[PDB]
């Protein structure tokens, strides 16, 4: 039983879903992360099976602005009438820069997961990550955080929920290994559109050639990763700096002031002695980096592990191919 | 050890019968002279190789000439080794360690 | 999977180029590769690999030594993504 | 009196246990099996072996370096103390290698070394880093004695690196932690003097805090001062032999400095002309094949008039550190300039760096175990 | 003030954006240039600020030409020029410095592209003379710590200093190296 934790099984994303994702591929939300649709499915053998999606559009002029839910309500009735029902068991934002689970995506997920615990959150990653590995990134939210439910505030319940120490390298389910049983029709088209009408097959396959030759793919990956990751690294370092200074470096001075008092005045207070430690905002363990930021350490290691791999393959192929 | 072979045969006192009394010792040291000649000469002069082996005559040198296949050259040195065969560099050539490095970086 | 069906293409190519050679070997044939596949293959070797000096080979090596140094530096950064993530958790 | 109350009570307790060592290992299966079961640590059983390597060597070095005549210490230990424990059937654990590398240590201080061959052959059991770093310790020293400078310098590099994936933790290098730092530092410093225009591997071995000082030492040694011959040889001696304890320094007993005449003056002969080999190579080999301009430029540099420039020049090419040829008709000196290699550090680091990631990822997942 | 700083800082930042950056200092002409730099809408300069910004952009591009614009025209506007009998002197002082530091800003970028240099070209082009261009390029390769080899009798440089990927690699090498260094403070605080 590969099934998930405490309300749900795995996910299976039927091919006709992913066709409909790559229709709103990476536009209508390029430089803006836009939730491009809800994943509607049903509980199947050892898995969910997302059998259909409908896209959720928004006001994408160059910024994203949430709209009336007149769309979603009418469109989930539109699904219900010819097909099944509104059975939203997840969602997919493709969207912007190879798979990354932002703090906002963790928060939108937290609202989604606590409401319906039959859920995953997809991140459909096409050619942008140099394609590359883990094109379909699933990820559901730890049921620990759905038991120490809201909210991770800056001082209380940052420290306290950091001390509970729920996962932030948390498991991601596999998505496909099996016959989906809607292989059927698209199987029949393969013999037609190979050999005797392999126009559109060969067109798709020869995309590979120009994924290598031209403008700066791995170069631009490593460039964007030279900027994206150093931003995040610097942030933790100056975050950690100030908090560790309130933790120790301020205790150092005020306790050396506690020296001077001699730690007690018998006739009257001890105002000064009392008014040593008066709270700065972090007493320990700023949580939203420790959890949500660390979900993106994992994703940044993934992007690095992805961008590496196709490099490794060339470093075999290049040497070897010329060696003849 | 410092390979002052000229000084070695000068340094010898010939009245110490113990040094005559070790069998094959006089030739053994000569065989070690010629051993290190092969490692670090490409050629050696006929008079030079004689003097290192204790100021040998023309006929005495015929043994040592024949021993490692060495033979005369034009005007007039004794051949010892080919120039590319003596040097044997094993210098700059690596960065071919792809196979192992990709086997460990495989996963 | 795109790698191991890579050399498979070259293997099924080795099958077909045999059959196109073998057409001439038995009796006569190879019109089929006289200047049809003969022009395909000259183009193929003008692409992959490039032309054949040894300056190429050293530049190809220097490019791998760079790519490897960059792929190495990606694992160096994974290691330091770890180390800062770790002391905060301590 | 408190001195030899402690010393004598070590040896008498070891001579006691030596009989138990021989008795348990060989034949009594059930006694070994009974010892496997009861504690939670078999570490207590194994430590006592190579604990008594260095403590016994101390106590016997004292008795050696106090009684210089009518020798009681050295034949008692050599015959009974060492060979009874080691020559017969090993105990079934790492104890077989422990008693081996205890014996290798005992064999090291004695200057009789030629059975380093068969000690490696009887190290059949797998080379755990614990046993392996201490093997390379002595095996490198054996290569240092073999005048295999180029081999031994590599062997000292790895054991000083501190990414041989040591973790210790529970006292298996205790009270001599920095001896492994300073002896590998010191013995590597001697090897650099002999050969180096090759490595270009000294970056890995020794850190820049010490490379800076030891770097200028070699230059100051070979080029312009025999001062470094003194201070190098001062530090080299306690580390070359490893005499664990020098006895109480007083003039009223003699007894101690007499063994140190031999021990020290034995190593005098080592560094003597091996250092003077260095200065010949020190002058960089500027033009690879030297015409009259450069050959005379180098024979002006070797020694002056008259008498015997050419002789001394052709004595020193022989040793190991030149490969060359003389031409008669040309009058030409053609020679060999060989160099090492640039980057060998990166591809050795690619796993080492990943261990900084690994034990990073692992140790915090041991903390993530506890505070969860 | 803004012109004095200009000749100091435009080579400095040319060096910086050739990845010599850790020496980037706020609350300086850097800032005073920055506030004028971030105008989306500047065409011809009609303020003395804008004439400084104008000559600054010319100095970045490394054309002498752009220096002369503000040094002539804005100094007539503006009568920055017309208040000194020594503007005659200070002209020459401004000019040859611009020609030397613009050469330097040019070199801070271009030196990856080079394999060698006709040093004679540089003298002719930036309107300088060989005795000075010797001394300049000599000082430069010593103290800016360049990987050039400099043939001063032949009037040739041979450089071959790589790599364009280095701009990323040294940057993530820094991003890396910054990790351990702040981390030791996080250690030393903790203990």
């Amino acid at each position: 039983g590969g099934s998930g934790d405490s309300a749900v099984k795995q996910v299976q994303i039927d091919g006709l879903v992913v066709l409909k994702i790559i229709k709103h591929y990476q536009e209508e939300g390029q430089g803006t992360e836009v939730v491009q649709g809800v994943l509607l499915g049903l509980v199947v053998e050892d898995r969910l099976e997302i059998t259909n999606c409908f896209p959720f559009p928004q006001h994408t002029e160059d910024d994203a602005d949430f709209d009336e839910v007149q769309y979603q309500m009418e469109m989930m009735r539109s699904l219900r009438h010819v097909n099944i029902d509104h059975l939203h068991v997840g969602w997919y934002q493709s969207t912007y820069y190879g798979s990354f689970v932002t703090r906002a995506l963790l928060d939108s997920q937290f609202s989604y997961q606590h409401a319906i615990e039959e859920s995953v959150v997809l991140i459909y990653d096409p050619i942008k990550t140099a394609q590359g590995s883990l094109s379909l990134k699933a990820y559901r939210l730890t049921p620990k955080l759905m038991e120490v439910c809201k909210e991770k505030d800056f001082s209380p319940e940052a420290l306290k929920k950091a001390n509970i120490t729920f996962e932030h390298m948390f498991e991601e389910v596999p998505i496909v290994i099996k016959n989906s049983h809607l292989i059927n029709v698209l199987m029949w088209e393969l013999e037609k559109k190979s050999a005797v009408a392999d126009k559109h097959e060969l067109l798709s396959l020869a995309s590979s050639n120009h994924l290598g030759k031209n403008l700066q793919l791995l170069m631009d990956r490593v460039d964007e990763m030279s900027q994206d990751i150093v931003k995040y690294n610097t942030y933790m370092r100056n975050t950690s700096k100030q908090q560790q200074q309130k933790h120790q470096y301020q205790q150092r001075r005020q306790q050396e002031n506690m020296q001077r008092q001699s730690r007690g005045e018998p006739p009257l207070p001890e105002e000064d002695l009392s008014k040593l430690f008066k709270p700065p905002q972090p007493p320990a363990r700023m949580d939203s980096l420790l959890i949500a930021g660390q979900i993106n350490t994992y994703c940044q290691n993934i992007k690095e592990f992805t961008a590496q791999n196709l490099g490794k393959l060339f470093m075999a192929q290049a040497l070897q191919e010329y060696n003849n | 050890e410092t390979c002052h072979f000229q000084a070695f045969w000068q340094a010898l006192d010939e009245n110490m019968d113990l040094l005559e009394g070790i069998t094959g010792f006089e030739d053994s040291v000569r065989k070690f002279i010629c051993h290190v000649v092969g490692i670090t000469y490409q050629h050696i002069d006929r008079w030079l190789l004689a003097e290192m082996l204790g100021d040998l005559t023309d006929s005495q040198l015929k043994m040592w000439m024949s021993k490692y296949g060495w033979s005369a050259d034009e005007s007039g040195q004794i051949f010892i080794c080919s120039q590319e065969e003596s040097i044997k560099p094993k210098n700059i050539v690596e960065k071919i360690d792809f196979d192992s490095v990709s086997s460990i970086m495989a996963s | 999977d795109l790698q191991q069906v890579g050399g498979a293409s070259a293997r099924i190519q080795d099958a077909l180029s045999t059959v196109l050679q073998y057409a001439e070997d038995v009796l006569s044939g190879k019109v089929s590769a006289d200047n049809t596949v003969g022009r395909f293959l000259m183009s193929l070797v003008n692409q992959v690999p490039k032309i054949v000096p040894d300056d190429f080979e050293t530049m190809l090596n220097s490019n791998i030594n760079d790519l490897l140094m960059v792929t190495y530096l990606a694992n160096l950064t994974q290691s330091q993504i770890a180390l800062n993530e770790k002391l905060v958790n301590l | 009196q408190w001195l030899w109350d402690i010393i004598d009570e070590f040896i008498y307790q070891f001579q006691s246990f030596s009989q138990y060592r021989c008795k348990t290992a060989k034949k009594s299966e059930e006694e070994i099996d009974f010892l496997r079961s009861n504690p939670k640590i078999w570490n207590v059983h194994s430590v006592l072996n190579v604990l008594h390597s260095l403590v016994d060597k101390s106590n016997i070095n004292r008795q050696l370096e106090v009684y210089t005549s009518g020798g009681d210490p050295e034949s008692v230990a050599g015959e009974y103390g060492r060979h009874s424990l080691y020559k017969m059937l090993g105990y079934f654990s790492l104890v077989g290698l422990l008693r081996l590398h205890s014996l290798l240590g005992d064999y090291y201080q004695a200057i009789k070394v030629l059975e380093n061959i068969e000690l490696n052959k009887k190290s059949m059991y797998s080379r755990v880093p614990e046993c392996q770093v201490t093997t390379y310790y002595y095996v490198g020293f054996a290569y240092l004695m073999m005048r295999r400078y180029q081999d031994a310098i590599r062997v000292f590099a790895n054991i000083l690196l501190y990414i041989q994936r040591t973790k210790s933790m529970f006292q298996r290098t205790t009270y001599k932690y920095e001896m492994i730092n300073k002896q590998n530092e010191q013995m590597h410093a001697l090897l650099a003097i002999a050969l180096t225009m090759y490595p270009m591997r000294i970056d890995e071995s020794i850190h820049l805090q010490l490379r800076e000082k030891y770097g200028d030492k070699m230059l100051r040694m070979q080029k312009g001062d025999p001062q470094v011959y003194e201070e190098l040889f001062s530090y080299s001696c306690p580390k070359f032999l490893s005499p664990v304890v020098p006895n109480y320094d007083s003039v009223h007993p003699n007894y101690h400095k007499e063994p140190f005449l031999q021990q020290l003056k034995v190593f005098s002969d080592e560094v003597q002309q091996q250092a003077q080999l260095s200065t010949i190579r020190s002058f960089l080999k500027l033009y690879t094949t030297m015409p009259v301009a450069k050959l005379a430029g180098f024979l002006d540099l070797t020694e002056q008039e008259f008498r015997i420039q050419l002789l001394v020049f052709k004595h020193k090419m022989k040793n190991l550190v030149w490969t060359s040829g003389i031409s008669a008709l040309d009058g030409e000196f053609q020679s060999a300039s060989e160099v090492d290699f640039y980057i060998d550090k990166d591809m050795i680091h690619i796993a080492d760096t990943k261990v900084a990631r690994r034990y990073g990822d692992f140790f915090i997942r041991q903390i993530h175990k506890f505070e969860e | 003030y803004l012109v004095s700083a200009m000749l100091l800082e435009i080579p400095y930042m040319a060096a910086h954006e050739s990845d010599a950056r850790r020496r980037m200092i706020s609350k300086q002409f850097h800032h005073q240039l920055r506030v004028g730099e971030r105008q989306p809408l500047l065409g011809p300069p009609e303020s003395m600020r804008e004439h400084v910004v104008a000559a600054s952009k010319a100095m970045k591009m490394g054309d002498w030409k752009t220096c002369h614009s503000f040094i002539i025209n804005e100094k007539m506007n503006g009568k920055v020029w017309d208040l000194f009998p020594e503007a005659d002197k200070v002209r020459t002082m401004l000019v040859r410095k611009i020609q030397e530091e613009s050469l330097r800003t040019y070199l801070f970028t271009y030196s990856s592209v080079y394999d060698s240099i006709s040093m004679e070209t540089l003298s002719d082009m930036f309107e300088l003379d060989l005795p000075t261009v010797h001394s300049i390029i000599s000082k430069m390769i010593i103290n800016e710590e360049l990987m050039a080899s400099l043939d001063q009798p032949t009037q040739t440089v041979v450089m071959h200093r790589t790599e364009p990927t280095a701009q990323q690699n040294l940057a993530l090498q820094l991003a890396e190296k910054l990790g351990s260094l702040v981390e030791n403070n996080e250690r030393v605080f903790d203990h």
